[PDB]
Formats: C-alpha cells, structure tokens, sequence
C-alpha cells in the first residue's frame, strides 16, 4: 500500500497567485501520478496525468513536475474558477491510492 | 577443489519446504543429513541452502543427488554470468539477485543457483535474504495454483519472483535517473559527475546480467526439455516477455545516462577559460604592485628616499591608480 | 522465432492493447473513395461508417488520425481481419520501420519527422499502412502529415493515380513520405551550416550542446532511414501478391531515393563529427590568448622582483651595497631588460 | 598462385549421412574422396589447407569447376562473394577470431561449393565453428538428416553467421572496459587500444556488409541447385545479418566518440591542477603585496606607531584569506 | 551539344588546363602477329593515315600544351569538339561517355616523390575507335612500360587478338601501378606512425594533414573509377564485343576493393590526429603539474620571508633560542608537508 501525503491540508490565496500543491509518496511510484480537481458536489475532473502531461481541454495554467518521489502541482495564475479541492493519485501498482486533498479557498 | 569464491562466510542454514496436493510440511534445520531423504518423495519439495561457504554441505548434497562434479564449480563460483545447462537427470540454472541502497548509490550482486531434479528443486545462496518471500506465502497459504502443480512450477515461481524483484530494482533506478537528470541540468557539481559515473557502471552491470537471463528464459521455454513439461511453457514465455521489458528499460536508461554525461563532459575547456581569466587578472593586478613595493622597500643608503613630500601614502595611492587602471583594462575584453 | 502472439506485459491485464505515445488531442477519420468515374470524400468521427468500405471494388483511402482511441483501432482490426499482434505493433510507437506480409494484407510501418526552428528539435510521428484488397488503411497520432499532394492528385484527377488500383495509392503515400525526407534533410543542412558558423564565430557551451543534440538527431535519423531502405527493398523484390507486377519500377525509384538519403546522412554525420574538434580548437585559441597575456606579465615582472631582492638584502658585511650613486644603474638595467623582453615578445608575436 | 600466410597443415574430412545412418570418415589421400560425390545421399566434403594448389586443381577438374573460381579460392584477400553457375554454387565467407588481453582480429577465408549432393569447404587453419552442425548430423538432432545438401549449406552458413554474435559480445565487453578506462584512466595505452579497436571495427564493417548481399542472393535468386522450401531459412540468416550490421554500426558510433571523451577527461584533470594553482596564487600574491606594503623602507610612514600593529596586519591578512577562501567555497572550486 | 562558352576566352578556342608544357613526343605502335613497326614522329601528319587502317595501332601523344596537334587529330579522327575540350581540360574527374563511333575514357595517374609527401595527378585520356587507341598525356614518363615490353617480346594474348585487349591492357597497367604508389604511401605512413609514437613534434600536424588531403584526393579519384568500370562492365557497349566482360568484372572487383580500402584508411588516418591531440594534452598536463607544484611550495615560503622580513618599530621578534633557525625549520616543515601532499595526490 503506497501512501501519498500531500501538503498543505488547506490553502488560502487570491487571484493572480502562484499556487503550488506538492505530493509525497512513501514508495517509488515511477511517474504514474495524476491530479484531479473536484468542485464540491460534482465529480472530479482530470487535469494532469503522468505527473507532467496536461490533459486535453485543461487550461494551460496548471503544470506538473517530479524530482524523485515528490510531485508538484502549480497554478501559474489563479482564477476564480480554480477554487476547489485538489487530489493526488498514483497508479504504479494495480492497487490505486489517492491523496487526502487540498482545499484552495479565497 | 570446489572452493567457495564469494566474500560471505557468516550465514549458514538449510531449509526445506515440502508442500503436497492437500498437505504441507515446513522446517528449518542445520544438519545436511535430515533433508537427504526428501529426494525420493513423490510430492515436490523445495530445499534451500542459504550458506554455500560451508563446502562440505554442498559436496554432500551434490553426491547424494548424483549431479555431475562440473556444476559444483559454477555453484561455488559466484562471479559468473547467468546461464542454463540441460542434463539428463537435472537442469542447472545460474541466476542473480540485486539490492540497491538509495542512501549510498551502489549495486550489490548475490548469486543463486537452481537445480531441478524430477520431483524437487535445490537452491544455493551466498547469504540470507531472498526475493522469494511471496512464493513462500503462496505455497503456505494454498493461494494460487502452485500447490496443485509439480516442481517445474516451483522453478517457474522462483524465476518469476526473481524478475519481479528486478522490476522493483528498476523503480529505484528510475528515481535516481530523475534526480540525477535534474541535478546535472541545473546544478553542475563534482558530486553529480561521480554519481553519474556510478550510475553508468551500475547500468553496465545490469545489462551484462539481464541479457544472459533473457537467453536463459528463451532456452527454458523454446527447447522445453522433458522435465519442463508441456503445461508450464506459457508461463516461461511470460517471464521471457518480462525479461524483454527489463532489457528494453535498461537500454533506455543507459542511453539516458550517456547523454547526461556527454554535455557536461564537453562543457569542459570552457572552465579552462574561466580559471585562466581569473589567474591572469589576479596576476596582472598584484605582480607590478609587488614589484614596485619591493623597489621602494629596497635599501641602498644613497637613494633619494628622504621623505620630502610624504611619499608612502603617495606611493600607495599610485598602487591604487595602476590597480584601478588594470581593472578598467579588464571587462573591456568581457573577461 | 516460431509462431507469433501478443507478448505479455507485466502490470497489464492480459490481451490489453495500449497506446505508447504522447498525443491525446486529435481524433479524425478521412475517407477518399476514388475511381475513374468519380471521387467521394468523407470526414467523420464515426467508425461504423467506414467499415462498409471494406468490400468496395474501387480504391479506398481511409485515414484514421489519432490512435490514442484504442477502441477504434481494435474495432477496425476486428472488422478488417487484422491480427491482434499487428494492432499491438500499430499502437507501439517506440518502434522502427518494418514490413510484414500476410495472406490478405500488407502491413508497413514508417516515420514522419518535423524539424523545428528556434528550438533545435527533431520529433518523430509513427505512421502505419495496411493494404487490404482495395483499401489502404492509414493510422496517425496527430493532425498533420505529408500526403497533401496525393490528396490534390486524387481531387483533380491529376496524374495516373485515379486510373490505377490501391497498390498505386500505397506507392504514392510512401513516395510522398520519402520526398518529405528530402526537405527534412535540407532543413538539417541549413542547421549544420548555422551551427558550423556559430562554432567558430562565437564558441560557448550552448554551441556544443546544440552540436551534441544534432549528432544524436543524426544517429536517430540513420536508425530510422536504414529500415526504410530495407522495407523498400523488400517491397520491390519480394513483391507479394497484393502488389501488382506493374508497380515495381516505382518502388525501385523510391528505393534509389532512400539510398541517396542514406548517403546524405552519412556525409552529415562526418561533418557534425568534425564540428566538435573545430569547437575545441577555437576555445583553446581563446584560452591561448589569455595564457599569453599571463605569460607576458609574469615574464616582465618576476625577474625584476628577483633583482630587487638581490639589491634589497641588507647584507651589511660588504661595502658593495654602499656605493655612492644617484640610482642610475639598477633602474637602468631593469628598464633595459624590460624593454628587451617586450621587443622579444614583439618578435614571435604575442600580444 | 597461393596467397595465404597459413601453410602449417593439410587435412581432408568427409561426412556422408542419410535417414538410415551416417558415414563419418577422415583421411588425407585425395583419391579416396572421388567416389563420394556420386552418392545420392547428401555428403559433406571438407579440405583444409589451400597452399597445395595441386589438390585444388585436381578436385576442380574432377568436379568440373572452372579455374577462375579456383583462383578465387586460392586468393584470401577477396571480400565475400557469391557466384551462380549451372553445375555448382560458389560462396565466399570469412571467419573471425578475437582474444582477450591482446587485441587482434584474424580473418580466415572459407570458401563453400554446392553441387549435386556434396558440399565442398576450403579453409586454412584447423578448427572452425562448424562443430554444432557436425554434432547435429552425428547425433540425429534436428531435421538435417531428412534434408538435402542445400540444407547442409544452410546449416554451415547459419553457424558461421551465428559465431558473429559471439564475436560482437566479446567486442562489446572490450568496448565497455575501454569506456571505463577512457572515462577515468586517461593514459597512452588507452589511446593505443582505442585506435586498435577502431581499426578492428572498421574491418568488421568492411566484412559484414557484403555478407548481406551474398545472403540476399541465395534468398531471392534461388537457382535450381537450392531445392526450395529452404528459402525461409535463408530469410532467417538474412535477418540475422541485418541485426549484425545494426549492432556493428552502433559499436562504431560509440568508438568514434570514445577519444573525444578521453580528451575531455584529460582537460578536466588539467583543469583540476589549474584550479589548485589559481586558488593558491590568488590567496597568496595579494597577501604578499600587503606584506610588501609594510616592508617599504621610508623615513616617515604612518601607522608604524600603533599598539601591536604587526598583529593587526596579521589579522587583516587572515581576514582577507578567509573571505577569499569563502568566496572559493561558494564557487564550489575548492 | 558543342563547346562550352567561357567569358575570358574567344568563342571557339580550346585551351590547355595544366602545368606541363615542356615536352612533345608521339609514339605509334602498329603491332600485329606478322610484325610490328615502332617509330617516333615529331609532327602530326604521320599518325593521320592510320585512321582507317585495318591493322590495330597505338598512338601515344605526349604533351597536350600543343592544342594545335590535339584538335588536328580530333578533326581528322572524327572526335567531337567537347571531347577535345575535356581532353585538354586536366582539371577534371574520371569519366567515360559512349558515342555512336568511339568510346572516350578519362582516368588519372599518380606519382609520388621521396622526402616530399606530394601526390601528383597526370591526366591521361583514352580514345577507342575502329582499331585505334589514342592516348593523350601531360608529360614524359608513363606507367605503361610493362605493356609496351610485353608487346615487343610478343608474349601474351594481347598481340594476337583485337585492340580491345589493348585498351584492357592499358587500364589494367594503370590500376596495377596505382599499387606501387599505394605501397610507398603505406610504408611512409607506417614509419611516420613510428615517429609520432616516438616523437610528437610540430611538423607532425602538417604531415598528417598533408596525408589526409592526399587521401581525400585519392577518394575523389577512385570513387569515379566505379560508374566507369560499372558502365564498361554492366552496360556492355557494342565496341566491347562481349569477349572481355570478365576482364571488366575483375577490374570492377578490384576498384571496389580499392574504394573500400580508402574508406577504411581515412578513419585510420583520422585516428592519428586523435593520438597526436592525446599526446599534446598529456604534455600540457605535465607542464601544469610542474608549475603548480613549484608555485605551491615557494609561495608560502615567500609569506614567511615577507611577514618576518617586514621592518617595524615595535615587532614581536622575541628571539627564542636564536629563533631564526626555528623559522627556517618551520619553512622546511611546511615545504615537506606540501611535497608529501603532492606525492599522495600523485600530481608529481
Ligand atoms: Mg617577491
Ligand atoms: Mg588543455
Ligand atoms: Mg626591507
């Protein structure tokens, strides 16, 4: 069971900021890490897969990176429609595991 | 004759895991004699000898099981590439296990040997610590189909666990590739170059280990000797495919680290320019100053060195004047 | 080699066909049914509307852009009778050009390159061709290709293409790809010219980094072009039943094109190899000028300090140092030796 | 006229086999092999030692072989070649040997002739890689017993091509050890060994490419001497030659850059020595200048009258040395 | 198709494009089974009546600076003007063209001189028509003496049979005497490698680059020899009469072998520049090590000689057991520790 603990547990920022959420994995997931956005009351939306690749239709604001076992999600310019809970996932093994979340709020 | 070659002399133990269609027997022993009667039992048994520095035990089992004396040399010769040898009564396979320490980026090899004799398999290890815990759990807990199958399936299960541990090794090497890539791109240092050399050596060792393993698996499934049996061929083909994956990954990583080395390596001879620019500017600034200081510190007893207008601060200001002139002359050539 | 079957991949459910590329944006299917009578073009995103064209008598050109949709590829392969292993090879981008002959179709793998300026990068896109009876199936990853001339010829009845069968269409597509290889080679020649200028006129670390990028680009270019030569040779020599006997000379022409391309790549490799030594010599020249400045300064000033130390020792035992002078001799000797050294450096000119 | 520098030994070996049984012989008399060709069952005829042109011309006349291909057989420097004639097929291939602790590649030309149900082999040394085919014939392995002489030619060429893979493995090991030595042991012996390896690989690149053509000829032309149904086997050998060519040029690509790697490593070592010199000079010449400032002999000089002035000067020099070495530690040079 | 137009020249003139204008000689061999006639003629009229003579003849014209003679022969023998221009044009690549009546051949000769690693190039051109071989060469001294003495001795099938064997004999002699020069160059490069392994002096760069340029010229010459022998062998033009197809196939194989040899030897030569760079880099490293050690020991010693060599009104000299030898011993100790450090680091 690979454990992913992403920080901070909650983030507070305004528009135009560089909002960064980092994910830390206990084991060595190769690069199979994806990021999801969940506005409350709606299904999660896939944003970045393979830890660095932007999914089709997602705005170019978001970005992903990887230096070792820790992965980063960066929003270059926050916008009012990017205020939701962000999750981190690994699919290195067939037993997928999620992060605990990060609520970007005004 | 038949002297151990490796550097391990501490761990020694003998282990037998006799599993049946509906029964199971397991024990650990320290005497070679107690495991001998398991040769003739119908149900498959797994016999493990984790210390081969005790030569006498290896001779005893080799003589009891009637294996040729030639295989004993390879059993005790740890520094050897993987290989497979097909004989009338048994098949002799040489394999290897790897352990990677992330704190100290070094790769350690441990040889293992497998001999399939009809209704049993023998394993010889240099020390304690095996990658075959999952197959032990599968045997003990009646999960999977290893309990319903014969000893050829045991040889399969052990090799499958081996290649799975190879995958586990490749994950950590992947992490090292990533970290070293970003260091080399944005943080050029001596430590990064030393780490890159270590990683290149480790990948060369991996290549020389994995290609013979692929040939061993190919021989195992294509030739299918009588002991392999017809039903177990697709499983050996699956492990051959896994070895193909491992080899392709190794070649990709080796190419990546060579490409990492090349850019820094040719970036040399521009460090020479910087070093010489620094040396030239420092020498040009401080050599004439020392020369004039020695001249005006030179004593002759007939010099016009009387103070007149106080001249020590004047000469120091002159030193500053030529120093500033030299610095201004520099950065004109954008040095 | 024995029989062929899907290799088992660890970490994947058995029989899974997976796309191993990087492009996920585009999806499109083009149909161009043409004959001497009329052409019927068609562009859609429905896979069920191209399957009836399997039994068309007239030549057909189906172009499925975007193979990240593995379901579409599997559906087409099942309907057209393509083996699952050929589908796996279709979806395996990390491959090199090849040709396979079967009873009912011909399977070919090629490569498309697009050199880019302002970012010295050579990126490749895999293209697959299946010649099935009257149809020519084409699989691509992203929007953009090199087969616009063939489309124009089909549209305007220009040339021989509309009179002949589907194997001539396969000829035309392969010839278009090989033709664009020439434009790629011209672009890379321009890049080599610019880089060989930049090596000497401004040598820096980015120049050698670009040189190494170009050298690896040439290596992968060769690794791609050699299997192209082999596949064209196989096409015009083995000449399976699907390829008609009237089409082989065109494949011979394409094969000669491939040979010329290979020779060009070899010459480019030689030039790029020499570029490294050129760069090293230039940077060593700059270091040489810096070194000579240092040597001139040290040569002028060290002996003068040595002579100062000679006459700067308080050796009071001898009255030689106590000589009534106005300091003409020592300073004059230092000046004349300094100017002698300077003019000595003027000859054998260091400056 | 003979060309090879090998004249030590001369031997003849003959093998005749069929489904029922095999007849393996060995002798030196040329007269004993004359009745062997007429047998319907496939037979393998091997003659070793091309210095004695008398036996070569004797068997050429006896077997109806043209003198021109006989001259080709006697010549050794000929690159691989295949010639198709109505009676017989003439093929030329080379044999390579490589050793450790010494860097030499030796080429032993081997000439094959296929006619009727007899295969003729010509070679210089004693010993070759045609032992697996001999074992397959004598121990009833494979289908070689059920097949004709063209399949024997297939077996011979397949074994000869297969030995190239072992040669490539040995050369890969040598390339690896040279890569390490180039990277961290830059010496003159390294340069000499790199040159030797480059020349050997160029010789292999010379030899292997015509092998593709001579296998393609047997693949595609298929004159009636090749009994057919064996074309896929020659397809396999052609693919093997493709693989060998790819591996060989990968090796030459590595070897080309080996020397550049060595030169850059030498530059790195002299850079290290230069760094030592630069650090010492730049932290010492300024301090010598500071000391010389105070050493000047003047009647009046400010700050000669100060409480422990000499310790203050020493403290100033210590401070400047510390700041310089801290700057260098920041620079990562030291 | 007609004479190319040059800006400097008048519209129709043909110009020699070489350096050799010293000698003029014509040699005519009318060799036959019954007998042969040999003679040297300083004028061009004597060779004209052999245009349509049944007996084969071999005309060797030495000295092409006399454009008059060459174009007189061309007008008399039916040679097209462009072929005449290319005969005069020494600056050229070897090539052959096929016409309705004659076959034109261009292929060069090389000579080598001791103590001067210079590779010359003599433009010798061959014309095959009826039963005549016309040879135009720049200067006296040829490589075809063995064929001439073979004809004079009557030995060999070339005298008994047609003149296409004479063309084959000339070409074979030229390719054969490439090998004397090639052997001389191989011996020179082997001995040169001996000195460069012994003495890597300044002249080595110049000599190695001269040999590299020599190889470049040899490649630029040899590669056109195929697509010449290629045309002669595969294309089987009618003047060959198909009797000499193997006598062209063997020369094809010979030329392919020579091209492969030059391809290998180019890399062999480049390795020599690589070795020279290796040696000079090692010498520079040795110089750096020596300079660094000398400076490293002798600079702190200058610290001592300066700091204690200061003059001050109140200096803590503090003479302890005549501490001047003590300071000298301190300098000795620091020098010893420095040289020990250098030995341990193995710079020295
Ligand atoms: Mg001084
Ligand atoms: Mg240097
Ligand atoms: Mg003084």
């Amino acid at each position: 069971d690979i454990q992913m603990t992403q920080s901070p547990s909650s983030l507070s920022a305004s528009v135009g900021d560089r909002v960064t959420i980092t994910c830390r994995a206990s084991q060595s997931v190769s690069s199979a890490v994806a990021w999801y956005q969940q506005k409350p009351g709606k299904a999660p939306k896939l944003l970045i897969y393979s830890a660095s690749s932007l999914y089709s239709g997602v705005p170019s604001r978001f970005s992903g990176s990887r230096s070792g076992t820790d992965f980063t999600l960066t929003i270059s310019s926050l916008q009012p429609e990017d205020f939701a809970t962000y999750y981190c996932q690994q699919s290195s093994s067939s037993l997928i595991t999620f992060g605990q979340g990060t609520k970007v709020e005004i | 004759t038949l002297v151990y070659t490796g550097k391990y002399r501490e761990d020694f133990e003998i282990e037998v895991m006799n599993y049946s269609i509906e029964e199971f027997r397991e024990f650990k022993t320290t005497d070679v004699e107690s495991v001998l009667p398991f040769r003739d039992s119908s149900t498959p048994t797994w016999i493990n000898i984790t210390g081969i520095h005790r030569t006498d035990v290896v001779q005893r089992v080799g003589e009891f099981f009637g294996i040729h004396p030639l295989v004993l040399e390879d059993i005790l010769n740890v520094h050897q590439r993987p290989k497979v040898e097909f004989f009338e009564n048994y098949v002799f396979i040489v394999l290897k296990m790897f352990t990677y320490d992330k704190n100290l980026h070094e790769l350690e090899s441990e040889q293992v040997s497998l001999i399939l004799t009809k209704n049993c398999v023998l394993m010889f290890q240099e020390k304690i610590g095996d990658v075959f815990d999952p197959v032990r759990e599968r045997i003990r807990y009646n999960r999977g189909i290893i309990r319903k199958k014969r000893a050829d399936y045991l040889l399969y299960s052990l090799i499958d666990a081996l290649v799975d541990d190879y995958f586990v090794l490749l994950e950590k090497i992947d992490d090292e590739i990533d970290v070293l890539e970003e260091e080399v791109l944005e943080r050029p240092e001596k430590e990064t170059v030393q780490r890159t050399h270590q990683l290149k050596r480790n990948l060369v060792e991996l290549r020389k280990t994995i290609w013979p393993l692929r040939e061993v698996l190919s021989s195992l499934y294509r030739d299918v000797p009588p002991l392999i049996e017809k039903e177990t061929v697709p499983y050996f083909r699956d492990v051959y495919d896994h070895t193909i994956q491992i080899a392709d990954t190794v070649e990709t990583f080796r190419d990546i680290v060579s490409g990492l080395l090349d850019v820094y390596l040719s970036s040399v001879s521009n460090k020479t320019n910087e070093v010489m620019k620094v040396l030239t500017i420092i020498a040009t600034i401080f050599m004439p100053l020392t020369f004039i200081a020695g001249i005006y510190g030179m004593n002759f007893e007939y010099m016009p060195e009387l103070r007149w207008k106080w001249g020590y601060p004047v000469v120091l200001a002159v030193m500053g004047v030529i120093a500033v002139i030299m610095v201004v002359y520099f950065k004109k050539k954008k040095w």
